[PDB]
RNA sequence: CGCAAGACGGACCAGAGCGAAAGCAUUUGCCAAGAAUGUUUUCAUUAAUCAAGAACGAAAGUCGGAGGUUCGAAGACGAUCAGAUACCGUCGUAGUUCCGACCAUAAACGAUGCCGACCGGCGAUGCGGCGGCGUUAUUCCCAUGACCCGCCGGGCAGCUUCCGGGAAACCAAAGUCUUUGGGUUCCGGGGGGAGUAUGGUUGCAAAGCUGAAACUUAAAGGAAUUGACGGAAGGGCACCACC
RNA sequence: CCCAUGAACGAGGAAUUCCCAGUAAGUGCGGGUCAUAAGCUUGCGUUGAUUAAGUCCCUGCCCUUUGUACACACCGCCCGU
């Protein structure tokens, strides 16, 4: 996997992680 | 590793040269490193001209040529065949061919 | 669309996309200070004559 | 049937008297029907003559457009409206090691006539130089720079549009400005590059058939 | 109608080539060239955007701008061969020479040839991407 | 043939210049800087590198204001395709432009910290200075410009070399290293997990800085060599190839 | 082996195979065949031909340079859902 989109994927984790704690 | 010391490019002593766009396909290339043609060709073809030259209303008006600059990117310059892969030895050789 | 005859005096080469052309100098008679170059087809020979049809086109030279 | 150029009229067009060869060419225009007058459809209009056709020993690649201000009797008046170079020219002048010092000049003639005035020069070689490039120091091209606008601004300002044209002809202001840039940097080719119509004064055709002969 | 005077001496009228790689234009005009004789193109004589811009196509189209312009009494042809220019390719098409050749073999004469592509002193951004056509 | 708007400064333009880096290319003027050279001027150790702290920092992105030509994430269609949520094409929003406030990240690269000394050669080139046959311009004299031939000093580089080094590629530095110590900052410790979780801090946001562990694994990896392969290039051959 | 009712057959689909001088071909003969045993093959003569003396396109095989994360060697390796 390119790395850059394995760094966008932990960034859409991370979206994903601060929606799930508010 | 490192292929050329020059990088591909003539960038020593700056950080930053203007891109250009690539006549062939539209590419943003840096002026530098795009690899760049001057072709100064007659605006007739050698067909063409034995019929202008008879129908001019002068006699010698030469004919005057066309003066395009080419900005090939290295993907374009590769295909076009205007440059092509050297040995590893033969890739430091700096002289244009002789054509 | 005059015809002439042009002696030939140095068979260049061998030409065409699986090669049936011969490229060769033809100097004309009449002038002598003129000469063209001109792909003929089919099996031709050095020094004999050939008839062009047009005297103002001229094949890809080298 | 209907055929457009049945109802067209062929009108000579002349050049001021500033030129050898007067009769440019023809143009055609509609008859007039009603208001739509054809001098009116005819006026204004630039022909972009080589100055090899307007006169007998000149360069062709120096091109000149000429304005019809006025027609009469099936024949159309030119003035003087822009002087030009051909492509082909400018783009053979431009080579890779010398340096292209480019000047303007906005200034008006003693009659109104208000110009614009762009002249071109290159840094020479020396006939015995090694050096591949022959490359002027920016302050050498401001000096050069300099040089160019005032010498236009001389041969243009103290003048008439007629000697500004007859002065166009030879490019005598170019020849002029290489003789004194050899003291900062020889010039190689120095030209008016081009010259733009940027202001007429009031149309009087007194002047313009003074300008006819 | 054709003008007053007759074809033994030249009548002078400027046939813009524009040829770009997608058909070619010759179109004749009066000397100012306001005024156009005849402007026909390459797709006009072709059933196929294919070859609207073949050389075929643009020597047909100079053929008929010839004989339109002859039946005018116009003798001469000034030419201003232009390219597509701005951002993009400053070489004209591939139907400019056929066109040219196929004027001058049809009974012109030619006078000037100039070249009038426009070539920016600098352009907007051209129309690919910054990776440009991939294709 | 004109007019309006916004964008951008072709060719000249270079292994050329300047800047700490990011970066910087129409003219002219103003403003404050700056290196190098020159110096039998002045001070006289005032220096090097630097936790903390601070300035600047491409592009994208975020707030307001102006503008809005082109191009153009997203998006709408048209194609191609087994399928294309892409490549190609027509449009086209944010954006691209400027102003103010944020953001502080790039393969931000010479993938190479800065200061100092020593260590081969050569030809170029930029700036300054010095010396000198000769040519050319300022109508003629010196000065000065443009050349020519050298020298010196810093600078961007190049070629060459059994300097030496290195796993080699290669490097006059990446040399002067088991014959190991000139000064100093940053920073690495098998591969993944992972630049992730968590806490802290910064931000309007996007995110930035700092930053693990459990667990897992015998290899990942560097340079080069020989093959094989290539929808890479160039050559050569053959009526089980063609003409 | 003899007798008669006897069928497309105006250059034969896209597309293809084998061919350079006693040659493509049309014809008979002895064999592996075989108890006389040939529509196959082999070997032999037999009458026998114009494009070809070239080239690298359609087809391939080789060579050099080059790229490689392939070496079980592209039918390789490998990414993610």
């Amino acid at each position: 996997m390119r790395a850059k989109w394995r760094k966008k994927r932990m960034r859409r984790l991370k979206r994903k992680r601060r929606k799930m704690r508010q | 590793t490192k292929k050329r010391r020059n990088n591909g490019r003539a960038k020593k002593g700056r950080g930053h040269v203007q891109p250009i766009r690539c006549t062939n396909c539209a590419r943003c290339v840096p002026k530098d490193k795009a690899i760049k043609k001057f072709v100064i060709r007659n605006i007739v073809e050698a067909a063409a001209v034995r019929d202008i030259s008879e129908a001019s209303v002068f006699d010698a008006y030469v004919l005057p040529k066309l003066y395009v600059k080419l900005h090939y990117c290295v993907s374009c310059v590769i295909h076009s065949k205007v440059v092509r892969n050297r040995s590893r030895e033969a890739r430091k050789d700096r002289t244009p061919p002789p054509r | 669309q005059p015809i002439k005859l042009a002696r030939v005096t140095k068979v260049l080469g061998r030409t065409g996309s699986q090669g049936q052309c011969t490229q060769v100098r033809v100097e004309f008679m009449d002038d002598t200070s003129r000469s063209i170059i001109r792909n003929v087809k089919g099996p031709v020979r050095e020094g004999d004559v050939l008839t062009l049809l047009e005297s103002e086109r001229e094949a890809r030279r080298l | 049937v209907v055929d457009p150029f049945s109802k067209k009229d062929w009108y000579d067009v002349k050049a001021p008297a500033m030129f050898n060869i007067r009769n440019i060419g023809k143009t055609l225009v509609t008859r007039t029907q009603g208001t739509k007058i054809a001098s009116d459809g005819l006026k204004g209009r630039v022909f972009e003559v080589s100055l090899a056709d307007l006169q007998n020993d000149e360069v062709a690649f120096r091109k000149f457009k000429l304005i019809t201000e006025d027609v009469q009797g099936k024949n159309c008046l030119t003035n003087f409206h822009g002087m030009d170079l051909t492509r082909d020219k400018m783009c053979s002048m431009v080579k890779k090691w010398q340096t292209m010092i480019e000047a303007h000049v906005d200034v008006k003639t003693t009659d109104g006539y208000l110009l614009r005035l762009f002249c071109v020069g290159f840094t020479k070689k020396r006939n015995n130089q090694i050096r591949k490039t022959s490359y002027a120091q920016h302050q050498q091209v401001r000096q050069i720079r300099k040089k160019m606008m005032e010498i236009m601004t001389r041969e243009v300002q103290t003048n008439d549009l007629k000697e500004v044209v007859n002065k166009l002809i030879p490019d005598s202001i170019g020849k002029d400005i290489e003789k004194a840039c050899q003291s900062i940097y020889p010039l190689h080719d120095v030209f008016v590059r081009k010259v733009k119509m940027l202001k007429k004064p009031k149309f009087e055709l007194g002047k313009l058939m003074e300008l006819h002969g | 109608l054709g003008p007053q005077v007759a074809e033994g001496e030249n009548v002078f009228g400027v046939c813009h080539i524009f040829a770009s790689f997608n058909d070619t234009f010759v179109h004749v005009t009066d000397l100012s060239g306001k005024e156009t004789i005849c402007r026909v193109t390459g797709g006009m004589k072709v059933k196929a955007d294919r070859d609207e811009s073949s050389p075929y196509a643009a020597m047909l189209a100079a053929q008929d701008v010839a004989q339109r312009c002859k039946e005018l009494g116009i003798t001469a042809l000034h030419i201003k061969l232009r390219a597509t220019g701005g951002n993009r390719t400053k070489t004209p098409g591939p139907g400019a020479q056929s066109a040219l050749r196929a004027l001058a073999r049809s009974g012109m004469k030619i006078g000037r040839i100039e070249d009038v592509t426009p070539i920016p002193s600098d352009s907007t951004r051209r129309k690919g991407g910054r990776r440009g056509r991939r294709l």
